[PDB]
DNA sequence: TATTGGCCTTGAACGTGCCTGGAGACTAGGGAGTAATCCCCTTGGCGGTTAAAACGCGGGGGACAGCGCGTACGTGCGTTTAAGCGGTGCTAGAGCTGTCTACGACCAATTGAGCGGCCTCGGCACCGGGATTCTCCA
DNA sequence: TGGAGAATCCCGGTGCCGAGGCCGCTCAATTGGTCGTAGACAGCTCTAGCACCGCTTAAACGCACGTACGCGCTGTCCCCCGCGTTTTAACCGCCAAGGGGATTACTCCCTAGTCTCCAGGCACGTTCAAGGCCAAT
């Protein structure tokens, strides 16, 4: 499994007329996997510290705050909260 | 009575029954590494006689702590307790 | 302006523990800045941990986790 | 002007006690913490751990700074040595 | 009738795939209904930022495809991304052109 | 022998290590030999560090291990220095060098 | 929940006439917890790499070889193998 | 032996990419030694990973995992 | 004739604009195989493994050379010496 | 008078109660263990360029040592400053228990989104080639 | 400031190999209902964090002073740099033979799950010998 389709969709969203090479997709797949592993590990540690058996959007928010720099963490928190609210609004 | 001098013992001090006087004298002598030049009435007559009698009766030197750590119990704790069982 | 509570003799003592023989006169301000930068980065993560679990008092384990996150594992304060 | 410095180095490398007054450090810690959140509260153990970590970090940094100073044919440490040590250490 | 969770959340990254990865990754006994949405949104945001910077770097060199060097330039020229990706080496990335001022001729 | 440590000839709790492995989200299943191996490794490491600290404390005329002795034992051993190179010890000081 | 009893027994095995202080005991507890976490995490990663759903003594041995330095790794592997053999013998 | 395959011009090029302007005459032996130590560590970890998997062929994944274990995460090879 | 130091700067500018490997491939493969011989006999290598090892080694050496250049500049010099490498590796924490 | 004593502080070793987590036993189901087969994929030869490593050697710029000089840093003493150690008073908020509901695991149909294979053509690398600008000296 | 003269850039031509756009199908994402418990929520007990206050004394601060250390300058000799011949082994293309990695039926032992019994481990309160401090001497 890979993230090539989603990365290409995002690239077409940000840069309409711009392609990419295979090695660049390999690097981006490695980047996505690395960030996923970091955030998931931090969320698991946060859940274990507080003696809870569930990982919620709260643990994701706290892990994003812990792992990312200032402006990046702020923007990521805003985007994730907006996505969660939009998802919950529909059913 | 305290075998070192002959006064009333106060308890377990560096090996066995001794009094407060002999306990204090030993701890000062060991901590200060004091050296001098040579009965209850004569207990203050000469440091040498009391000191040599204290080493002679068998009361031990390594019971004193070089770093002077406070509290707890030393290696002779099990032995002290076994002797105190009697 | 409580950073000046880290007096010059204290910085000199810290340097002496590090084996420093001679100290310049401009060292102290730099040391104060470095200490402030370190403390900010530790305290930020400590407070972030404290906000989780809806607590108003910062615990020792919060600062222990904050230190361990930065590769500065500390022994002797629980955990 | 070298004997007292050597004696101080010996005593403070054998000393193993803390080297900063506790009340000013407490005030500085609370002043820094007030920025991120208001009406914060602290445990004594947290402040002790913060102080000990800070002292250890500063001692290590001073050791590296002394090494950098010696590399440049000197015995007096300067801010440039601290900056070089932190740069090679990777701290930003 | 069936709708994808990404469409409900308005995302491009998959929510079901992230949920499956979280479940199989041995992170928690249970996974909430909103955690994959948050994680996917964060990953999409980071990928979008990196893609924007890399595309600008590629456009600088008059190219229309992104290669590893453009990714390295974009990452190393941004302070926050550089701090995030500090202990990471990019294959076929190279280094930034940087010469000390003293080494230059007088 | 009822306790698993008695069967394994260890002084560390096999059952507690097994429970911590199970309730730690490491793997779906845990083998019967993993807790024994892990407990043995932990016991060996603790014994090594304690022996070095006791030797350090017995060099000087002391009779109780304080954190300074642990720091001296770890700093003066090449293997343990590499194992615990990024660890700060409470009230340990530094090596009397330089 | 702490390791004080077991660390005390190990100390009595090594130095029968040497005590320990409270802060040293806390440091030892932190050390044991740190080593446990490191080895367990390495074993979990090893099990995940090979698409295995179980953690066995092989993963623990490989993690010990990966983490500890040379002589420490050798002696730890020997002790763990001896313990596992004795336990299996029963 | 094979270490002399790492020639003086190769180390010169590597230093040139690093910004070094003037190089001494004893640099190359030091570079060879440090490269040997680094390669020894990485290859030891990779071979351990290969051995645990019941294999006789070293893959790229073993190298990547070994590099990640040293805090030298590498991108582009999976 | 170019004065000493012009060609060095030219090479510095040229080799910081490229991304190709700077070590010949066959000697590096032979060295890798010889080093791996002491760990297990009769080993096989995928091409990707050797490529990754080479990439990592070149990146590490370039970083070490940058640190060495900084150390040499600190001591009011232009020429790098082994002692600069030792100081950089000591401060980094690699050498004990 | 620098030495006797007497009372007071102290930190690991010991007892005691009780409860929650380890030990034993049994069963069901799936994860790990072996074979057999298939076919990439890794190793090993051979011969013709030809680019890269090796070599010689003159000289110029930089490493290194010696010496002089000015001031910044160390040292000591008198005098402020405030840290350190108690005692007392007063809550904010940590820490645990109970109820009960809202949410997430689990299973079975059902459907469509995403990997594999296969043309194809357009971005990008390579060659002249004159144009233009970095170095060097005299 | 000007003149050779190497290193470098701005220009088309060209063709080739990989980026990028379809198809078919299978396999993983979606729906819907039922059910058991994780976690939200409210309420109450009691630790402990934060305020003041007085007195004692060790650290902090100030100041005069003089010598050791940093830094600039000068000379000389080692030794790396730039360039022009020989020598060598790295690349490239082809090829062929296994060696080992990947996939699949299959079967059997290993580990999760539940229930019951009870002792190991934690929380205390209480030694208690040894170091510490004081006045009379
Ligand atoms: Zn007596």
């Amino acid at each position: 499994e890979s993230y090539s389709v989603y990365v290409y969709k995002v690239l077409k969203q940000v840069h309409p007329d711009t392609g990419i090479s295979s090695k660049a997709m390999g690097i981006m797949n490695s980047f996505v996997n690395d960030i996923f592993e970091r955030i998931a590990g931090e969320a698991s540690r946060l859940a274990h510290y507080n003696k809870r058996s569930t990982i919620t959007s709260r643990e994701i928010q706290t892990a994003v705050r812990l792992l990312l720099p200032g402006e990046l963490a702020k923007h990521a928190v805003s985007e994730g909260t907006k996505a969660v609210t939009k998802y919950t609004s529909s059913k | 009575l305290c075998p070192v001098c002959g006064d009333k013992v106060s308890g377990y001090h560096y090996g066995l029954l001794t009094c407060e006087s002999c306990k204090g004298f030993f701890k000062r002598t060991v901590q200060n590494n004091k050296r001098y030049t040579c009965d209850k009435t004569q207990r203050k007559r000469c440091p040498y006689c009391r000191f040599q009698k204290c080493l002679s009766v068998g009361m031990k030197l390594e019971a004193v702590r070089a770093d002077r750590m406070r509290g707890g119990r030393n290696k002779f704790g099990p032995m002290y307790k076994r002797d105190r069982a009697l | 302006d409580n950073i000046q509570g880290i007096t010059k003799p204290a910085i000199r003592r810290l340097a002496r523990r590090g084996g420093v023989k001679r100290i310049s006169g401009l060292i102290y301000e730099e040391t104060r800045g470095v200490l402030k930068v370190f403390l900010e980065n530790v305290i930020r993560d400590a407070v972030t941990y404290t906000e989780h679990a809806k607590r108003k008092t910062v615990t020792a384990m919060d600062v222990v986790y904050a230190l361990k996150r930065q590769g500065r594992t500390l022994y002797g304060f629980g955990g | 002007p070298g004997t007292v410095a050597l004696r101080e180095i010996r005593r403070y490398q054998k000393s193993t006690e803390l080297l900063i007054r506790k009340l000013p450090f407490q005030r500085l810690v609370r002043e820094i913490a007030q920025d991120f959140k208001t009406d914060l509260r602290f445990q004594s153990a947290a402040i002790g751990a913060l102080q000990e970590a800070s002292e250890a970090y500063l001692v290590g940094l001073f050791e590296d700074t002394n090494l950098c100073a010696i590399h440049a044919k000197r015995v007096t440490i300067m801010p440039k040595d601290i900056q070089l040590a932190r740069r090679i250490r990777g701290e930003r | 009738k069936a709708k994808t969770r990404s469409s409900r959340a308005g995302l491009q990254f998959p929510v079901g795939r992230v949920h499956r990865l979280l479940r199989k990754g041995n992170y928690s006994e249970r996974v909430g209904a909103g955690a994959p949405v948050y994680l996917a949104a964060v990953l999409e945001y980071l990928t979008a930022e990196i893609l924007e910077l890399a595309g600008n770097a590629a456009r600088d060199n008059k190219k229309t495809r992104i290669i590893p060097r453009h990714l390295q330039l974009a990452i190393r020229n941004d302070e926050e991304l550089n701090k995030l990706l500090g202990r990471v080496t990019i294959a076929q990335g190279g280094v930034l052109p940087n010469i000390q001022a003293v080494l230059l001729p007088k």
